[PDB]
């Protein structure tokens, strides 16, 4: 649903900060 | 593939149904006006077959935030 989009969303900015910290 | 960007794209698409374009304050709706304001901006004037008022290019987005100036 909507929610869960959105929710992918953040997890997906979220998880890309860490990477990023990685490489 | 092994990120969630293609996720996130798929579950847009299904967001505005099946829309290349999603409406501004749909998203802003959806999004927190931080990152809908941005999302915003980031966006591409609609472009297609069929002018939707009120609602932009949301491929641009995830096509901007996809070029990384590091990878």
């Amino acid at each position: 649903g909507k929610f869960y989009a959105t929710f992918l969303i953040q997890e997906y900015f979220r998880k890309f900060k860490k990477r990023k910290e990685q490489g | 593939d092994t990120d969630t960007a293609d996720q996130v794209m798929a579950s847009f698409k299904i967001l505005a149904g099946d829309k290349n374009y999603i409406t501004m304050d749909e998203l802003r709706r959806e999004l927190p006006p931080d990152q809908a304001e941005y999302c915003i901006a980031r966006m591409a004037p609609y472009t297609g077959p069929d002018s939707v008022p009120g609602a932009l290019d949301y491929m641009s987005f995830s096509t901007a935030l996809y070029g990384e100036s590091d990878l």
